[PDB]
């Protein structure tokens, strides 16, 4: 048969030649099944081999795909040309330093994620005693918030992060909230410091866009707000603890 | 030395002017203005109330402007927009489990609106029927 | 090249890599572990697992049952002493992950729940909804953040290991962002790089499962064992090859042809079971291989449905129901909707067999150590001798944490009693790695790496598939040889330094070609039919425990030739009758 | 990288107020603007319901005093809090912003307090 073509605008950037990013255009064949990631592969294979980008799973579960499509943070592998017949412009995940083409520095994210101690803390139970007992009712408390694939789209969505790069971020906080709410963890105090910072939950003005773009419907926004409440409880307790 | 030159896009004061989602956010926060303006107005009235019927009639005259009547209509609009959006967001602060499922927001959103309704009625009654 | 001192260097942050790193930091609190990976740990392929991880749990079960299930499913090519250690250490590692936070689904009484996979009589697969891999890889990764001993080298592409006088002395990697080479020194290196599914045109794997780890051990005289056994999953989406978990069937999903006929009843998997109650061992829940082969037979008869993306059969799930679907198959549903535009509540999902798991891998003893002293391998890149000729469902993830821990401890000891080596030699090795890299960089010839990639995949698919003939397997071996010659005529037009993927993909491609040849030759020589390896030619269509109850060992000499050797299978309490 | 022992924030105090404030103005603010800003100046009310004498009668009552206070103040604490942050969102530099906005709030609060302990 005869496949249609879509003129895709990709914002390229080479730190060894370019002073600043600059658009490039590629004609790419496509059908009702063609995804952005598929497109990027085609370009690299036949049009411009120096096009660099991150990917792996191809099924929106690993989280390396993150990038901007018509100013909306999306996962390339869950973005389909069929929906951009009137134009498509691809740029590197917003609110992150562009390293090269579609690759950005995810360092802050990682450090942020690390800073909240995302791991069970303080439970002495050992393998030989069996596993903890946790009911569905208890798991429901954090379940949703455990589905973060660390894609970072929320950070490209949050305007507060773009204004305050020191903000630990939506994901980070949700991860933290995820452990705080796990009836098996006993290290909430080890995390509060960070959540209580001005660069913690309090840097969030509930713009709510993060939850809007989360490809895994984690609703980080809901986690932060809930965090604010816990942070506030913490503040009171601390004010009355002249001990 | 590194051959890496990390390009950092700048963030203008007009960032929210881009995407509708941001514009609506701004609008939502914009409600703060008419809200304080109304509080101020309430203070004018409060003190005119104290400076006798002479003054109170001057306050009522002000409210009859009708440019102030337009501003106050805008104020009511803004106020509702606030109630509407407030109710949507408030529930995201509670983490309630109903039988193994994290419920909300619908149930909460419904209650708040219910309470507003009864309140709007009870105040209108009180303020007018007696 | 800058250098880093470490007690042990772990290549690979997948399920296995991470478990190893943690076992090593808990063993020697003062250790300096260099955990390396070409992608941030959470992007490893373990994140994609959806079925589960096996571990005897129920009161009416026994490590013997799990033991027998493993050996039988492996068609007796399992190192029976290994399997025994395995089943005995599963319960511990799953429970331990539970302690580290992993949210396994629960029974109403708060105990963890288990379901059936791999055809096991007694259900013993622990699960996290149908996101099990995600929940393990992340639990592991995050758990590993509390150990300061573990110093990560995120997005670092290991180029080669350093060997001298039969002992490993570190490795050379490339800082992906910087484009600079680095030298990590260690007296124990653990390879946990995963399988090589990506040598197939259609597969369930992530773009990073290229078999780099295997390719490197091949370059150092270490052999890849049983590489002919490539496990295909009966239900994958056309084109993408994305996996539709066995779960769709365990919940009553059915497979039908263009006539709406549940064809599996005509291939010995009858009688048909009612839409309501699906039964293990029968119809859509029959022996993996038979279900995959049924497709092929249906295809010959002309009963498959032709689609733009290829011939398929239909995975019908409608009769499952909203609640059940969304309570046990939320992921599968979203995938289906997004890549094939199909609601598993309204329509049937188009599917077909897909290249999935790599049984073969770097040869290791019962402690995951290879022929090179100090060099270990664990995970899908290895071959502890646990899976035989066919891996058992939900046994791979279990393997990651059972043998990842082992590997970690053993490597720790192995580096503490390692003593020193010839510095000028070790350093000369690094110079070599660098020089070789330059050679590849300066290579010219106008051949596009990607077209070689495509051809390789097409070859593995045609010649080493579900059913093999000496005529086509040979055709594939002849192709791979050809593609090797072409590889030397490839030009890497991107000479940049910051995150140059053109170069990295090309290297990866090299490893695949090497690993693909091991697989093809391994299969062509195995003149029998065992587990995943099925041949149609006369005198080979059956299992031969007289002449082939042995492992295939594939070595690659410096002349580029792939030579085979065979070793015996350790039997203990279950002889092959 | 990221500071290991960051200074705790004091936001939970203004956020706490703004909270109660937003909620009060969400439930009672619409009806009040109706009465005062529309019904009253348009006579749209029965008899002498909103007449000087009646309003004063109310405003001077205990409950009326408490209600007028909260109805003026709570919204302030919410609104000013928001304008404060709006300054940042808009990238408008405001010296001693905190003192400005929360100060104004406190001042007006006091002013209001005096007004209801009655002129
Ligand atoms: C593909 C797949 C496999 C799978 C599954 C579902 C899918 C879609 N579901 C399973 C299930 O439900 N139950 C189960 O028992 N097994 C299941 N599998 C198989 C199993 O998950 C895999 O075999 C296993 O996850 C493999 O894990 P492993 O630890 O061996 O490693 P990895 O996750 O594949 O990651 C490899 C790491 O090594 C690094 N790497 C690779 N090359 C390099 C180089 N050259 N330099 C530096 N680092 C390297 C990768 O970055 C990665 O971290
Ligand atoms: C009558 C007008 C009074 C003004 C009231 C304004 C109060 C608003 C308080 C806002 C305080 C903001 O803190 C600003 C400093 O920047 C640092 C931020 O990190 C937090 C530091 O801790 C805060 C220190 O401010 C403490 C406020 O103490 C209350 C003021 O008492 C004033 C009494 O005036 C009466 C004397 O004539
Ligand atoms: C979630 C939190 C909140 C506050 C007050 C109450 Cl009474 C209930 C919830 C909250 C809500 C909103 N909101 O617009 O609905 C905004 C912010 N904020 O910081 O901007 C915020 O922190
Ligand atoms: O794919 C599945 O859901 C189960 C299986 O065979 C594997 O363990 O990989
Ligand atoms: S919260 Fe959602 S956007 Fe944010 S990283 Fe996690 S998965 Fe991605
Ligand atoms: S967009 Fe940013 S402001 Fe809060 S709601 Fe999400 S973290
Ligand atoms: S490739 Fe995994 S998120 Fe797209």
């Amino acid at each position: 048969a005869e496949m249609k073509n879509l003129k895709i605008e990709v914002v390229r950037y080479n730190p060894e030649v370019d002073t600043a990013p600059h658009s490039a255009f590629y004609e790419v064949p496509y059908d009702a099944t063609t995804s952005l990631l598929d497109a990027l592969g085609y370009i690299k294979d036949n049009l411009a081999p120096d096009l660099s980008y991150r990917w792996s799973c191809r099924m929106a579960i690993c989280g390396s795909c993150g990038m901007m499509v018509n100013n909306v943070p999306k996962l390339a592998c869950k973005t389909f040309l069929r929906d951009y017949t009137d134009g498509m412009k691809v740029e590197a995940l917003a609110n992150f330093p562009i390293e090269r083409d579609l690759v950005v520095d995810m360092t802050h994210f990682i450090e942020s994620l690390e800073a909240i101690k995302p791991y069970i803390i303080g439970n002495s139970r050992t393998a030989d005693q069996g596993t903890n007992i946790q009911t569905p009712a208890q798991m429901a408390k954090y379940h949703q918030f455990s589905g973060c694939i660390n894609c970072g789209l929320c950070y490209a969505a949050c305007p507060q992060f773009g204004l305050n790069p020191e903000f630990i971020g939506p994901a980070a906080i949700t991860l933290a909230h995820r452990y705080n709410e796990d009836s098996r963890d006993h290290g909430k105090k080890e995390r509060m410091a960070q959540l209580n910072s001005q660069n913690g939950v309090w840097s969030c003005t509930f713009v709510g866009y993060c939850s809007e773009v989360c490809p895994k419907h984690v609703d980080p926004a809901a986690a932060i707000q809930q965090g604010k409440v816990e942070s506030s409880k913490d503040f009171l307790i601390a004010t009355l603890k002249p001990r | 030395t590194t051959k890496r030159k990390p390009y950092v896009r700048p963030m203008t004061s007009t960032w929210w002017k881009k995407l509708p989602f941001y514009r609506f956010y701004m609008l939502r926060e914009g409600t703060a203005v008419p809200a304080v303006w109304f509080s101020i107005e309430l203070i004018f009235g409060l003190f005119a109330l104290k400076n006798g019927p002479e003054a109170w009639a001057g306050f009522v005259d002000f409210l009859q402007n009708p440019v102030i009547v337009i501003i106050n209509l805008i104020t009511l609009a803004a106020a509702l927009l606030h109630t509407k959006t407030w109710f949507e967001l408030a529930p995201k602060a509670a983490n309630i489990i109903v039988k193994d499922e994290k419920m909300g927001p619908e149930p909460i959103i419904k209650s708040l609106w219910a309470v507003t309704v009864v309140a709007t009625i009870v105040i209108l009654f009180v303020a007018l029927y007696w | 090249m800058q250098t880093f001192q470490a007690d042990l260097a772990i290549v690979g942050a997948g399920g296995a890599g991470l478990r190893a790193a943690i076992a090593a930091a808990q063993a020697n609190p003062n250790a300096k572990i260099a955990l390396i990976s070409k992608v941030y740990p959470m992007r490893s392929h373990t994140v994609a697992a959806e079925g589960g991880s096996a571990a005897v749990a129920q009161d009416h079960d026994s490590f013997e049952y799990h033991f027998h299930d493993t050996v039988a499913g492996g068609d007796w090519l399992c190192e029976q002493d290994v399997v025994d250690y395995f089943v005995h250490h599963c319960p511990t590692e799953m429970t331990q992950l539970e302690l580290w936070g992993c949210p396994w689904s629960r029974r109403p009484d708060g105990s963890v729940n288990v379901r059936r996979f791999g055809g096991m009589k007694i259900e013993r697969t622990w699960f996290a909804a149908d996101k099990t891999g995600f929940h393990m890889l992340h639990t592991l990764f995050q758990t590993s953040l509390q150990f300061p001993q573990i110093q990560r080298f995120d997005e670092h592409f290991v180029l080669d290991i350093l060997v001298d006088d039969g002992h490993v002395r570190g490795l050379v990697a490339m800082n992906m962002m910087e484009g600079t080479l680095v030298q990590i020194r260690a007296n124990a290196v653990v390879m946990a790089t995963g399988g090589a599914g990506r040598v197939y045109r259609y597969n369930t794997n992530g773009g990073i499962v290229t078999g780099d780890g295997m390719g490197m051990a091949l370059s150092h005289g270490v052999p890849l064992r049983d590489m002919e056994f490539v496990q295909y999953h009966p239900t994958g989406l056309p084109g993408s090859g994305i996996l539709m978990t066995e779960g769709c069937r365990g919940e009553g999903g059915i497979l039908v042809n263009k006539n709406g006929y549940r064809y599996l009843q005509d291939y010995g998997m009858g009688p048909e079971t009612p839409l309501g109650e699906p039964k293990n061992k029968y119809m859509e829940l029959g022996p993996r291989d038979k279900v995959s082969q049924a497709f092929w037979h249906e295809w010959r008869k002309g009963n498959t449905i032709s689609t733009p993306r290829g011939d398929v059969v239909y995975l019908d799930l409608r009769h499952l129901g909203e609640k059940k679907l969304h309570e046990r198959l939320p992921f599968i549903c979203e995938l289906a909707k997004a890549y094939v535009g199909v609601d598993p509540v309204k329509e049937p999902i188009p599917v077909r067999p897909t290249a999935h798991y790599t049984m073969g891998g770097i040869e290791t003893d019962q402690n995951c150590e290879t022929r090179i002293k100090g060099l270990f391998a664990v995970g899908e890149c290895s071959s502890v001798g646990l899976h035989g000729a066919n891996r058992l469902g939900s046994n791979s993830l279990a393997e990651l944490v059972v043998f990842g821990r082992l590997a970690g401890e053993q490597a720790t000891e192995r580096a503490a009693t390692a003593g020193n080596g010839n510095e000028a030699a070790i350093e000369a090795q690094a110079a070599g790695v660098e020089q070789r890299l330059k050679d590849l960089v300066n290579q010219d010839g106008g051949e596009n790496w990607a077209k070689i990639r495509d051809e390789m995949g097409l070859a593995m698919e045609e010649g080493c598939g579900i059913y093999r003939t000496p005529e086509l397997m040979q055709k594939t071996i002849d192709k791979l040889a050809e593609l090797q010659e072409r590889f030397k005529r490839v030009r890497i037009t991107d000479t940049s330094s910051v995150f140059n993927t053109d170069l990295l993909y090309t290297i990866e491609l090299g490893h695949g070609l090497n690993v693909a040849e091991c697989m093809a030759h391994s299969a062509m020589a195995r003149k029998e039919s065992r587990g995943a390896h099925q041949r149609l030619d006369e005198g080979c269509t059956e299992r031969d425990d007289v002449n082939f109850l042995k492992h295939t060992l594939a070595f690659r000499d410096a002349d580029g030739t792939t030579r085979l050797e065979y070793s015996d299978v350790k039997i203990t309490t279950l002889p092959p009758a | 990288m990221i500071n290991p022992n960051p200074k705790r924030s004091d936001e939970p105090v203004f956020w706490g107020l703004f909270g109660a404030g937003g909620m009060w103005s969400a439930i009672i603010a619409p009806v009040m603007i109706l009465l005062v800003g529309i019904l009253l100046p348009l006579g749209l009310f029965p008899g002498d319901a909103l007449s000087y004498e009646r309003v004063l009668a109310f405003a001077q009552s205990f409950i009326g005093r408490v209600f007028l206070f909260l109805m003026i103040v709570l919204p302030l604490w919410c609104g000013l809090h928001r304008m404060h942050h709006a300054m940042h969102d808009l990238k408008i530099h405001v010296p001693a912003g905190k003192w400005v906005f929360y100060g104004l709030a406190a001042i007006l609060t006091v002013v209001t307090l005096i007004g209801v302990v009655t002129i």
